[PDB]
């Protein structure tokens, strides 16, 4: 489970995240899971710095380390002719 | 007639039907709480049968409960589904763009089996959005409509295609269920049978009925009387149900170990056990009136049974044989028939509450995966259905629905008829439903089963005909999904006022005469020949007594759109399409001016369309405003109706609501108080009356192009307000925060003079293209400096300014007022997305007056851009000075068969007039069946036309023979028509009289500033090196393949070497092209462009050595 | 493929099809110095104007 | 309805001096298996003797 | 059809030594970019996985 | 035979490539399967966007800094490792890998 866990850390992402990274963004998501189902309403960010103990600052970057990037090839349009890139000033 | 608000519009109706219009957006509102479980939804199906009345969701959480573990041990259970209130009002929503919804709160019950307990809590599942009273949904402030959606429906289809190298009919059958599994059972090419079996290939009926179970004596104790079964039975190869049980386990799961009794309960789990094989109440109903099973009890167990199998299979070898009917044992004898998959009774319409049905069962699908999952990992007497239910994938699955979906569309409202068209609007893609281009041609086509349900006329004329249409007036769905159809029932030749809701099936029981039928007051027809419909679409002349159905009205057909088109019975159907298709595309002028001439649906429509403000309770007048009336009921309560004004559209148009009412007056209840955008008085107006001419002149009206006068211009009569509301958001970065203030780097004082101390402009700025809106700069860092740039900072004393500016600048060709700035922070408690500090939001606005170019069109279909806005003077004017006001060509005219725009002139010229034919003699013989208030009229009058019982040739004619005159004795327009004009261009008359009246026509959204576009250079992409396009943009222009060819055609090679490489992708080309011509020297040498060099190391990328060689 | 099962597209994808190389290249390239408007009859005017 | 991007490198103007540039140095570095790489060094720079050819 | 392919093989200066392959090239990057947008959302070009 | 490409151009021959041409074409081995980092936002060493393999991003600027003049062209810093150039040769250097 130790070299799955690795494995999911290292190659699970295009960009390459740290593991204790990768930990505490997985740590902040099941936090949110947890609090969206007790709290019923998704939370805030000042609530969730309260829980683990961080100042909102980190968590916002925590938010922008966690954001997976997006591919080029998908259609914008319902009809499929013109690729996402073929919009990019 | 009957609504306390109508203005006095006289008709030409000479039937009186019974019938009234329905309320228009029953399809929307009806089946909304049907799936809510409305009081009034309670009452109202119980009102027809119904003894139990199940909503949606009521239906989902009976079907879905109880949920077990695999065990048997413990059991999950839901009950009561009830609503909250909503969590904001609906203006507040559409602007703070909170989304529009209530909670959802669902009493859950989890059981132990092994003990014994409840668990009731009461489980918030979410929001849940809420059909607004008009109709529509409030998504994130953006207003969205869900399109009704045909498929077909789940059941028993039939169909035979010959084989031409056999000259054997080869009948088929596809048993389609709701959310299940296919099976077929076919005919093969030799004398065969075609069972296979979710598309696995090969299969004979032995080895399904002795999958079955049945003997080879029971397959013949049913299947006595044909070869083929026969034949099939000897090469049955295959004796023993284990066998057949294992074979097919084989054939159907092959790559897996056998055993022989999973694969009797795999078949029995994958046809009947009714938890992975749902066909609906209405695939149940279908099949079972189909084979006639369930005669004399209702519908319940939705899975299949062998029974119906068995009758399946010897329906198909009867209609295989060429038989006419069959009674199954114990069932009702149906006729022996093939099936269409075009007729409406095979074509139910998934309306809303079965599209959001369909979305919360597949969402608590995975919700119920989720409790299958927990209910062993977690402990036991610990949990809790607070613990096993995890609410996000419904919740996911509603949000997914209502934004990104094909059928969840934008509310296209540039004007109510819009609104009303894309609401009660017809589709038959989507998912589910058959795709656009892997669809044929039939399904494009018209059954005669639409007539009266779906509208043959009115649809999108691109690459969507036939795919998109809409209802009819009178139509109305089904509880199962159907659409039926009211009717006049008469009763042995005499006519009742029995109204009879008839769907398509029962419709061809029948047979059915007409609206223009002559009835003597008594309901008795007089003719003994009557016209008649038969059920496949036949026309006779039937001896006047069979008939039990009469239609309710004329104009059953037809949907509400087009029945705002007088004269339709005179034009052809295409440019009558055209009219109807463009007659949602007109805009809202600053008067909106009622027409002349029109139908009986003005007023109706416009009462449905939602944008106006109808007194609700009847009472009297206390105070008005121009954004408030406050109503004094008749007891006690007071009552504020808020006023829209200046509301932007979805697509820019203005949505003012002034009122119509002083502060004396008494309304009732019903009564429209105060106008929308395109309405006036009430009623509907799409545009405005013309004086018109059908010369054609000097070439300006050549083809289509129309000629107008400036005094369009000069009074404004055609005028639109568009509103344009831009936007621009402050966002974190790395290098600092984005900061929205005046100190913006490297600029006059003077262009920062319209904003504020904080960089937005303030309310009233005139801007032109191209100013600054929201003064706003970015950080940018620090690079290294150009030395010319180090010496200029140097000379200037000017430090570097380190921070970038991108300002909202206002793009290309947009000006005008700036009305509203709507402004939301992140610190001032706003919600935001993420990363975003100050969002602020700049309405523009602009009054765009007529120009040559903008596209007009009367109701026709008589379309075109307006070739030359003439002066006043010259213009063909009438012999009392008074100017034409548009001109139309003759040549578009008789070629194009829609001659129902000469006889809106003439009556247009009529009705401006003012008639008062004589009596003296009394009535003339021309105006006998022309009813009484007609004789006389007012210059200036209402008129109406209903659709198909309009004015006649002889009611028309004789009308404008007696056409009383102006201010002097004035006889202007001839018996004929036509009138003697004056050239106010050379100022001798014309040699012939020219024909005139007045005509109402539109104008549309297809005006020119949304349309013109240039760019000499302007943004790139990013990926290839080519400009980027877009209105949005600055834009290109694609110079296609055709092109190319065109250009290889006349040999211009240089010019092709141009266009293909120094204004595509020569990177370094584009600046030296620029240079030499700021310069003004040679256009130098074209390189290599950049797409050739993608190509080439794609293919050194693809391990392929590619050279390039010159000797 | 990837998420929500689109497959991705390969080095070959680039060529092939309907987005492929060849026939995008074939297909057009939009271009500077150009423009479009809507159109009228413009009947005074010489037949090379 | 606009949007933007930045591929994040800096795009510097200037002229292509073919004539004027700093002067610079040749080191050969050698591999194991007898393949022979010069690397342009600067004048004013140290030579390292290991590196990844 | 045998003889097409082999004396294709045989007539040019090719070797089907380089049918297989051992040294996989890489396309350059910006033909496959990893531009980000405003806010960090990273596009990649499918490639790279 | 002109990969600069100007201008006298003939035929165009397609041919299967060896493995020695392979590294040939090359300009380093990219063996690791890293992209750019997460905080910083640079390119990473020896990955799918290395500026030692691929190229300079920015203008006649090193990756370590040590120079960054157009004069300064056509060296090598012998701490980032990485030819300093016009920062379009992205598009053309390709890399390998050795498996
Ligand atoms: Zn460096």
């Amino acid at each position: 489970r130790q070299a799955i866990t690795r494995a999911m850390a290292d190659q699970a992402r295009t960009i390459r995240i740290p593991v204790h990274m990768v930990e505490v963004i997985n740590k902040l998501g099941r936090i949110q899971r947890e609090l969206l189902q007790d709290l019923g309403r998704e939370p805030t960010p000042e609530e969730l710095a309260k829980e683990m103990d961080i100042t909102p600052e980190k968590v916002l970057e925590i938010q922008q380390y966690a954001r997976e990037p997006i591919s080029l090839d998908q259609t914008i349009g319902d009809e499929g002719d013109s690729q996402l890139g073929d919009f990019i000033e | 007639n009957s609504v306390p608000g109508a203005p006095n519009r006289v008709s030409f109706a000479k039937l009186r039907e019974p019938l009234e219009v329905p309320g228009l957006l029953d399809v929307q509102t009806d089946s909304f709480e049907w799936l809510i479980g409305s009081p009034r939804w309670r009452e109202s199906a119980a009102e027809r049968g119904d003894v139990n009345p199940v909503g949606g969701l009521e239906e989902v959480l009976y079907e879905l409960s109880p949920i077990e573990d695999f065990s048997g041990s413990m059991s999950l259970s839901f009950s009561d589904p009830r609503f909250d209130d909503v969590k904001a009002p609906v203006d507040e929503c559409k602007d703070k763009d909170m989304t529009y919804a209530a909670p959802l709160f669902v009493t859950a019950e989890f059981i132990n089996n092994n003990t014994g307990e409840i668990k009731s809590q009461t489980v918030f599942m979410g929001d849940f959005p809420m059909m607004t009273e008009k109709g529509t949904f409030i998504i994130n402030g953006t207003e969205r409509v869900v399109v009704s959606q045909l498929v077909r429906s789940p059941g028993v289809y039939f169909d035979e295609t010959i084989d031409k190298s056999t000259d054997k009919t080869l009948h088929s059958v596809k048993v389609i269920p709701s959310r299940g599994a296919w099976l077929e059972f076919d005919v093969d090419k030799r004398d065969t049978v075609g069972v296979r079996i979710d598309r696995k290939r090969r299969q004979p009926v032995t080895v399904l009925l002795k999958a079955l179970g049945w003997t080879s004596e029971q397959i013949v104790e049913r299947f006595g009387f044909s070869e083929i079964m026969r034949s099939t039975l000897e090469k049955d190869n295959t004796v023993g149900t284990d066998e057949a049980l294992l074979d097919i386990y084989r054939k159907l799961r092959p790559g897996e170990p056998p055993t022989k009794e999973s694969a009797q309960t795999l078949l029995e789990n994958l046809f009947f056990k009714e938890k992975r094989y749902d066909l609906a109440r209405v695939g149940r109903y279908k099949v079972n009136k189909k084979l006639g099973l369930h005669v004399g009890e209702p519908i319940t167990s939705s899975t299949l049974t062998e029974e119906d199998v068995v009758a399946t299979i010897e329906y198909l070898v009867r209609l295989h044989e060429g038989q006419t009917t069959m009674t199954v044992p114990g069932g009702v004898e149906v006729p022996v028939e093939t099936d269409d998959i075009d007729h409406f009774g095979n074509r139910r319409l998934r309306t809303v509450g079965e599209l959001i049905q369909n979305q919360i069962r597949v969402g608590m699908s995975r919700m119920e995966r989720v409790v299958r999952e927990r209910m062993t990992t977690q402990d036991v007497e610990a949990i809790t259905p607070q613990t096993l239910i995890n609410i996000r994938p419904v919740v996911a699955a509603i949000k997914e629905f209502f934004g990104t979906s094909q059928l969840s569309q934008f509310m296209d409202q540039n004007n109510p008829l819009s609104g009303l068209t894309h609401k009660r609007r017809l589709s038959a893609l989507g998912p589910g439903g058959l795709s656009r281009e892997r669809a044929g041609l039939e399904v494009r086509d018209v059954h005669p089963s639409h007539y009266g349900r779906m509208c043959p006329i009115e649809t999108p004329e691109g690459p969507n005909i036939g795919l998109i249409g809409s209802l009819s007036v009178y139509a109305r769905v089904n509880p199962f999904g159907f659409i039926e159809t009211p009717y006049r029932k008469v009763v042995d030749g005499v006519v009742s006022d029995e109204i009879v809701y008839l769907t398509a099936d029962e419709e061809d029981r029948h047979v059915v005469a007409q609206a223009n039928s002559p009835i003597d007051a008594d309901g008795r027809f007089v003719e003994p020949r009557v016209l008649v419909r038969r059920k496949a679409g036949e026309v006779e002349y039937v001896p006047s007594s069979e008939v039990d159905y009469m239609d309710v009205s004329p104009r059953q057909m037809v949907s509400v759109a087009t029945a705002m088109i007088p004269f339709l019975e005179h034009d052809d159907a295409n440019r009558a399409l055209m009219g109807a298709n463009m007659q949602r595309q007109a805009v809202p002028l600053v008067r909106s001016e009622a027409p002349l001439v029109g139908t009986g649906m003005e007023l109706r429509a416009a009462i449905d369309a939602g944008d106006v403000v109808v007194a609700e309770e009847s009472g009297v007048i206390e105070e008005v405003s121009a954004d408030y009336i406050t109503v004094m009921h008749d007891n006690g309560t007071r009552r504020t109706y808020r006023m829209r004004k200046f509301a932007r559209s979805n697509h820019g148009t203005c949505a003012n609501q002034c009122p119509i009412v002083d502060a004396g007056d008494r309304v009732e209840a019903g009564q429209v108080i105060a106008d929308g955008p395109c309405t006036d008085d009430g009623e509907m107006a799409l545009g405005k009356n013309l004086l018109v001419a059908i010369m054609p002149w000097e070439g300006h009206n050549y083809e289509d192009a129309i000629i107008l006068s400036n005094r369009l211009v000069e009074e404004d009569v055609l005028t639109s307000i568009h509103i344009e509301e831009h936007e621009i958001d402050a966002r974190d970065t790395k290098l600092g925060a984005e900061e929205i203030t005046r100190d913006i780097p490297n600029i006059s004082d003077e262009v920062l003079a319209d904003l504020d101390e904080r960089g937005i402009v303030r309310i009233g700025a005139e801007v032109r293209d191209g100013d600054i809106l929201v003064g706003k700069v970015t950080p940018k860092g620090e690079t290294e400096l150009t030395p010319e740039e180090r010496l200029l900072r140097a000379i200037f004393g000017e430090k570097a300014r380190e921070v970038r500016d991108t300002s909202l600048k206002v793009p290309h060709g947009e000006s005008g007022k700036v009305i509203g700035i709507r402004v939301f922070s992140r610190e001032d408690e706003d919600e935001l997305p993420a990363g975003v500090n100050e969002l602020v939001r700049v309405y523009v606005a602009q009054k765009r007056k007529i120009s040559d170019g903008d596209k007009l069109a009367g109701r026709h279909g008589n379309k075109g851009v307006i070739g030359k806005i003439l002066p006043v003077e010259d213009m063909p004017f009438l012999a009392d000075g008074t100017p034409v006001d548009i001109i139309l060509n003759t040549h578009g005219v008789p070629r194009r068969m829609n001659i129902g725009q000469i006889l809106e002139t003439h009556l247009g010229w009529c009705a401006h007039s003012g008639w008062k034919v004589d009596a003296a003699k009394g009535v003339p013989d021309w105006a006998a069946r022309l009813p009484d208030e007609l004789l006389e009229a007012q210059p200036n009058a209402i008129v109406s036309t209903p659709v198909f019982d309009g004015a006649q040739e002889a009611e028309l004619q004789g009308l404008l023979s007696c056409t009383l005159p102006n201010r002097d004795g004035d006889v202007l327009v001839d018996a004929d028509g036509k009138a003697m004009l004056f050239d106010g261009r050379s100022g001798e008359p014309f040699p012939y009289p020219v024909t005139v009246g007045y005509m109402y026509i539109m104008k549309l959204h297809h005006l020119v500033d949304d349309k013109i576009h240039a760019r000499s250079t302007g943004p790139y992409s990013m990926i290839t090196q080519q400009p980027l396009g877009g209105k949005a943009q600055f834009g290109g222009q694609r110079f296609g393949e055709m092109e190319c060819w065109a250009m290889q055609a006349y040999g211009a090679a240089y010019t092709l070497q141009e266009l293909l490489t120094i204004k595509s992708d020569d990177t370094v080309g584009r600046v030296k092209v620029y240079e030499a011509i700021v310069k003004g020297e040679n256009i130098p040498e074209p390189g290599i462009p950049e797409s050739f060099k993608v190509l080439l190391k794609e293919l050194q990328s693809l391990c392929l050595n590619v050279e390039v060689l010159s000797s | 493929t990837g998420p929500g099962n689109r497959p991705l597209k390969s080095l070959s994808d680039l060529l092939k099809g309907k987005q492929g190389r060849f026939r995008q290249n074939l297909l057009g390239k939009r271009v500077d110095y150009s423009g479009r408007s809507v159109i009228v009859v413009g009947p005074q005017l010489k037949l090379h104007q | 309805r606009v949007l933007r991007g930045s591929r994040l490198g800096a795009v510097s103007y200037e002229t292509d001096r073919n004539h004027d540039l700093a002067p610079r140095q040749i080191a050969r570095y050698r591999t194991d298996n007898g393949e022979e790489f010069e690397v342009p060094f600067a004048d004013d720079a140290e030579i390292p003797g290991t590196w990844l050819c | 059809k045998r003889l097409k392919v082999v004396a294709a093989f045989q007539q040019s200066g090719n070797s089907p030594m380089g049918m297989v392959l051992d040294a996989v090239p890489v396309i350059p990057p910006e033909l496959r970019p990893m531009v980000q947008l405003d806010g960090g959302r990273f596009a990649t070009s499918d490639l790279n996985d | 035979g002109a990969m600069l490409d100007v201008n006298f151009f003939d035929e165009l021959r397609i041919g299967l490539a060896t493995a020695e041409d392979i590294r040939q074409w090359s300009y380093g081995e990219v063996k690791k399967p890293e992209t750019i980092n997460y905080r910083t936002l640079k390119p990473e060493k020896d990955g799918l966007f290395c500026e030692k393999i691929f190229g300079p991003t920015r203008d006649w600027e090193c990756y370590c800094g040590k120079y960054k003049r157009v004069r300064f062209k056509g060296i090598i810093c012998e701490r980032c490792g990485v030819e300093v150039t016009r920062a379009k040769v992205r598009r053309e250097r390709m890399g390998h890998i050795e498996l």
